[PDB]
C-alpha cells in the first residue's frame, strides 16, 4: 500500500522488458556497422524505432509516480532517468523538427568536398581528402583555401538551420523544468538527494572555470614554444609577437595537435619510441595484438575477456563487398555480449587504440550486475576517461619493454622523455582550452544572451582570448563555422572531453600510488599490481547507482574535480619549458596584429 | 534399468514455471556414468556423497526438469534466496539431492530469440519448497482491482525468457535437472 513497493515492481517489469528490446536494437545496429545493404538500413531502423517508442510509453506511465515519499536511494535514480520527457513535451508540428534538422546535419557533415572552384578535377571524402590536407602538407596558401573549402562550403548552409536548431531545443528546458539546454546537458554531472554530497548545475560553470586557472600557465608555455617552431616552416607568414593561425593546428578545427609533433619535435637526432618496424619482424596480427592487451588487464586483476567474443567481434577489414565504416568504437550489446569494432593495424595508434578501446569493455562489464536503467557511467566523463587511462600505461617504456617490442637496451635520459611528453602533450594540453572554449560558447548560445548578429564576433573573440588563436581571414556574422565540427552538429555533449583529462589524471596518480611506483607519472606502471585492480574495479562497478562525487573518493579522496594531478604529470616538460622560453614572448594579449 | 535418458537428453524441455516433476521408482541407476560425462558445469550435490549414493541408497528418486538462464542458476540450492529460487522453484532446506546443470547453447537457442520460455515474475506471496504454480491470474501492485485489463499496477506476471545465441555466459540457457532424494514410510528402495 506504499508507493515505494508500487515503484519497485514497475522498475522490475521494466528492466526484464527493456534488456530485451535493446538487444534487438544492438544487434541491428551491429550488423548495420560490419554489412552494409540496402535493407540493413531499414533493419537497424525498424527496431529503433519501435524501441525509442517503447521508452514513450514507459516515460507517461512513470510520471504518475509521486517523488516526495520514495526515501530509497537506488530506485530514485532509475525513476529520475525514466521520467525525462524529452522530446514528448513538445507538440507534434515541432516534434517533426527534431528528426528533419538532426537528420540533415548528418548529411551535411558526410558530404566531403575538395574540389576548387572554377576548377573541377576531382575531389574525394572526408577521411581521405580533409585529412591528408591538414595533416601532411606545409603550405599556407592552399591550407588556408582548404580551410575555407569546409567552413565556407559545408558551414555556409548550417546558419538558418543550426540557428533554428538552438530557439526550439531551447524551449525543450522549461518544458522539463530546466534553466537552458546548456543545462540540460549539466544534469548529467547534477548529484542531488546525498547530504554533503550534492552537486549543482550551477556548479559545473564555477568548477571548470577554476580549474582553468591553473591549466593557462601550462598553456602559456606551451603555445608560446609552439609559435617558435612553427614559424620555421612559415618565416613570413606569421609573427612570433602574437597568436597562431587556425589552419595550422594539425585537423581542420585545430581540436588535436598530433600532427604538429614532426614540426615541432624537441630533439629529432635521437630516434623515437617507435615500434611499428619492430612488429613486423616479429609477425605480429590482429589476433596478438589484442592478446598482449587481455594479458595485460588480467595482470591488474580486472577480468579476461569472455570466448564469446574473440570469435564474434571482428578485427580487420573483412570481405570486399563490405563498404562498412570501422572507426574505433566500443560496443556493450547488453546480455552479456561485448564487443570491439575497429580496423585493426600493426602502427603505433592501433596498438594503443586496442589497449584504450578494450578498457570501456572492462568498464562494461564491471556494472553488469546493476539494473538496466543504472547500466551507465557516472556521468560522460567515466566512461571516456576509463577508456584513456590503460592508453597512457601501454604507452609507457616501461610497459613496451616488458612484453618484448621496445630494445632491452633502450636509455631513457632528458630528450627520450621530452619527446615522449611532448607528444603527450600536444593531444592532452592542446585540447583542453579548445574543449573549454567551445563549450563556453555553447552554453551561452544555448543560454541566450548572445545575439543573432553577435554569434561570430564573440566566438572569434574568445578563440583569441581563451586558446589564442588569430583568425586567418575575417569573417562576417553570416557564417557559421563554430557548427561545423562534429560533435556540436550531431548533438554531442563536448564537455566530456574537457572533462575527461581532468579524470585520466587523478585516476592515474591515484593508481600508481596503489602499485606504490618510485618515480614520476610518466614513467609509472599500472600492470602487475592487484592492489591498483582491486582500487579500480570497486569503482568501476557502482556505474550510476551512486553519484559520481562518491566515485572519486572511492579512489582519489577528494570529492570536487581536482586539477592539481595532471601539472604533476608535466613537470618535467614544464620545467623545461619555462627555462626554454626565456626569450621568446609568453602571454599573448588580444592581437589583432597579423590580420588587422 | 530406468530410462535416465528420456529426462536428461530430451528434445524438449519443460519451463520452471511449469517444471515437469516425473516420478522415478523400481530401477536401477548408475550414477557413475554421470559423473564422467564430462559435459557438466553446475554439478553440485547437497546432503549426500558421490560415493556414499552408489552402495547406499534411497527410494522416492523424484526428478525435477527446467530451463535457467546462466546467471541466476545459482538460486537452485537449499537455503539461496532470489527471483527465480522465490517465485518459481523453491527448495526447502535440508534437501537431500543433487543439481545438474549444463549450457544449452547450441539447441536451446536460436537467432531472433527463443521466446518460448516463461518465468513467474510476480506473486502475491512467497513460493513454499516444492511447489508448482501454475496460474494466469495477474499481480495487485497496489490497491485498486484489476479485472484482467493490464494497467499501471497490474502486471501480468509470466515474462518469457530471450535466448539469442549470441549472449554471453551469464545470459546463456543452462538446461539444468534436479533429483530430489528421500526415504520416508515407502519401502522397496532401488540402489544402483
Ligand atoms: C609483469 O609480470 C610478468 C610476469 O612475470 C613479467 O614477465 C616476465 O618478464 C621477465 C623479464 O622481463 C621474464 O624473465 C619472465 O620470464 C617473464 N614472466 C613470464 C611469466 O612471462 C613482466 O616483465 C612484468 N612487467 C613488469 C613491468 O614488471
Ligand atoms: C546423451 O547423449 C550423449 C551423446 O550420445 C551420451 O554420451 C555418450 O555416452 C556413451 C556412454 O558412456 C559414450 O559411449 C558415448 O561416447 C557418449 N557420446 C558422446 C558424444 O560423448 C550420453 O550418455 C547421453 N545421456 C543419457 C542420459 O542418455
Ligand atoms: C554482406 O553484404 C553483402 C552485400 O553487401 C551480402 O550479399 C551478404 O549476404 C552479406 N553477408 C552477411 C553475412 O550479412
Ligand atoms: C534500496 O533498495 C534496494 C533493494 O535491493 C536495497 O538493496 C538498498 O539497500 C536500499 N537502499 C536504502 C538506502 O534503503
Ligand atoms: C511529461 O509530459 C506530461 C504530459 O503533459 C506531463 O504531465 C509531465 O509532467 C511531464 N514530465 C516532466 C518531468 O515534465
Ligand atoms: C580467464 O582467466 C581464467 C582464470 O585463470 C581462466 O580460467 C580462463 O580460461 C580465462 N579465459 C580466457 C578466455 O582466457
Ligand atoms: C639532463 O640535463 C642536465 C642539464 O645539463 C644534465 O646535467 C643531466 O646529466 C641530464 N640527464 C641525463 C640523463 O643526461
Amino acid at each position: 500500500s506504499t508507493i515505494e513497493e508500487q515503484a519497485k515492481t514497475f522498475l522490475d517489469k521494466f528492466n526484464h522488458e527493456a534488456e530485451d528490446l535493446f538487444y534487438q536494437s544492438s544487434l541491428a545496429s551491429w550488423n548495420y556497422n560490419t554489412n552494409i545493404t540496402e535493407e540493413n538500413v531499414q533493419n537497424m531502423n525498424n527496431a529503433g524505432d519501435k524501441w525509442s517508442a517503447f521508452l514513450k510509453e514507459q516515460s507517461t506511465l512513470a510520471q504518475m509516480y509521486p517523488l516526495q515519499e520514495i526515501q530509497n536511494l537506488t530506485v530514485k535514480l532509475q525513476l529520475q532517468a525514466l521520467q525525462q520527457n524529452g522530446s514528448s513535451v513538445l507538440s507534434e508540428d515541432k516534434s517533426k523538427r527534431l528528426n528533419t534538422i538532426l537528420n540533415t546535419m548528418s548529411t551535411i557533415y558526410s558530404t566531403g568536398k575538395v574540389c576548387n572552384p572554377d576548377n573541377p578535377q576531382e575531389c574525394l571524402l572526408l577521411e581521405p581528402g580533409l585529412n591528408e590536407i591538414m595533416a601532411n602538407s606545409l603550405d599556407y596558401n592552399e591550407r588556408l583555401w582548404a580551410w575555407e573549402s569546409w567552413r565556407s562550403e559545408v558551414g555556409k548552409q548550417l546558419r538558418p538551420l543550426y540557428e533554428e536548431y538552438v530557439v526550439l531545443k531551447n524551449e525543450m528546458a522549461r518544458a522539463n523544468h530546466y534553466e537552458d539546454y546548456g543545462d540540460y546537458w549539466r544534469g548529467d554531472y547534477e548529484v542531488n538527494g546525498v547530504d554533503g554530497y550534492d552537486y549543482s548545475r550551477g556548479q559545473l560553470i564555477e568548477d571548470v572555470e577554476h580549474t582553468f586557472e591553473e591549466i593557462k600557465p601550462l598553456y602559456e608555455h606551451l603555445h608560446a614554444y609552439v609559435r617558435a617552431k612553427l614559424m620555421n616552416a612559415y618565416p613570413s607568414y606569421i609573427s612570433p609577437i602574437g597568436c597562431l593561425p587556425a589552419h595550422l593546428l594539425g585537423d581542420m578545427w585545430g581540436r588535436f595537435w598530433t600532427n604538429l609533433y614532426s614540426l615541432t619535435v624537441p630533439f629529432g637526432q635521437k630516434p623515437n619510441i617507435d615500434v611499428t618496424d619492430a612488429m613486423v619482424d616479429q609477425a605480429w596480427d590482429a589476433q596478438r595484438i589484442f592478446k598482449e592487451a587481455e594479458k595485460f588487464f588480467v595482470s591488474v586483476g580486472l577480468p579476461n575477456m569472455t570466448q564469446g567474443f574473440w570469435e564474434n567481434s571482428m578485427l580487420t577489414d573483412p570481405g570486399n563487398v563490405q563498404k562498412a565504416v570501422c572507426h574505433p568504437t566500443a560496443w556493450d550489446l547488453g546480455k552479456g555480449d561485448f564487443r570491439i569494432l575497429m580496423c585493426t593495424k600493426v602502427t603505433m595508434d592501433d596498438f594503443l587504440t586496442a589497449h584504450h578501446e578494450m578498457g570501456h569493455i572492462q568498464y562494461d562489464m564491471a556494472y553488469a550486475a546493476q539494473p538496466f536503467l543504472l547500466r551507465n557511467g557516472a556521468n560522460e566523463g567515466f566512461h571516456e576517461a576509463v577508456g584513456e587511462i590503460m592508453s597512457l600505461s601501454a604507452a609507457t617504456p616501461k610497459h613496451l619493454k616488458s612484453i618484448g617490442l621496445l630494445s632491452p637496451d633502450f636509455q631513457e635520459d632528458n630528450e627520450t622523455e621530452i619527446n615522449f611528453l611532448l607528444k603527450q602533450a600536444l593531444t592532452i594540453v592542446g585540447t583542453l582550452p579548445f574543449t573549454y572554449m567551445l563549450e563556453k560558447w555553447r552554453w551561452m548560445v544555448f543560454k541566450g544572451e548572445i545575439p543573432k548578429d553577435q554569434w561570430m564576433k564573440k566566438w572569434w573573440e574568445m578563440k583569441r582570448e581563451i586558446v589564442g588563436v588569430v583568425e586567418p581571414v575575417p569573417h562576417d556574422e553570416t557564417y557559421c563555422d563554430p557548427a561545423s565540427l562534429f560533435h556540436v552538429s550531431n548533438d554531442y555533449s563536448f564537455i566530456r572531453y574537457y572533462t575527461r583529462t581532468l579524470y585520466q589524471f587523478q585516476f592515474q596518480e591515484a593508481l600508481c600510488q596503489a602499485a606504490k611506483h618510485e618515480g614520476p607519472l610518466h614513467k609509472c606502471d599500472i600492470s602487475n599490481s592487484t592492489e591498483a585492480g582491486q582500487k579500480l574495479f570497486n569503482m568501476l562497478r557502482l556505474g550510476k547507482s551512486e553519484p559520481w562525487t562518491l566515485a572519486l573518493e572511492n579512489v582519489v579522496g577528494a570529492k570536487n574535480m581536482n586539477v592539481r594531478p595532471l601539472l604533476n604529470y608535466f613537470e618535467p616538460l614544464f620545467t623545461w619549458l619555462k627555462d626554454q622560453n626565456k626569450n621568446s614572448f609568453v602571454g599573448w594579449s588580444t592581437d589583432w596584429s597579423p590580420y588587422a | 534399468l530406468c530410462p535416465f535418458g528420456e529426462v536428461f537428453n530430451a528434445t524438449r524441455f519443460a519451463s520452471v514455471y511449469a517444471w515437469n516433476r516425473k516420478r522415478i521408482s523400481n530401477c536401477v541407476a548408475d550414477y557413475s556414468v554421470l559423473y564422467n560425462s564430462a559435459s557438466f558445469s553446475t554439478f553440485k550435490c547437497y546432503g549426500v556423497s558421490p560415493t556414499k549414493l552408489n552402495d547406499l541408497c534411497f527410494t522416492n528418486v523424484y526428478a525435477d526438469s527446467f530451463v535457467i538462464r546462466g546467471d541466476e542458476v545459482r538460486q537452485i540450492a537449499p537455503g539461496q534466496t532470489g527471483k527465480i529460487a522465490d517465485y518459481n522453484y523453491k527448495l526447502p532446506d535440508d534437501f537431500t539431492g543433487c543439481v545438474i546443470a549444463w549450457n544449452s547453447n547450441n539447441l536451446d537457442s536460436k537467432v531472433g530469440g527463443n521466446y518460448n520460455y516463461l518465468y513467474r515474475l510476480f506473486r502475491k506471496s512467497n513460493l513454499k519448497p516444492f511447489e508448482r504454480d501454475i496460474s494466469t491470474e495477474i499481480y495487485q501492485a497496489g490497491s485498486t482491482p484489476c479485472n484482467g485489463v493490464e494497467g499501471f499496477n497490474c502486471y501480468f506476471p509470466l515474462q518469457s525468457y530471450g535466448f539469442q545465441p549470441t549472449n554471453g555466459v551469464g545470459y546463456q540457457p543452462y538446461r539444468v535437472v534436479v533429483l530430489s532424494f528421500e526415504l520416508l514410510h515407502a519401502p522397496a528402495t532401488v540402489c544402483g
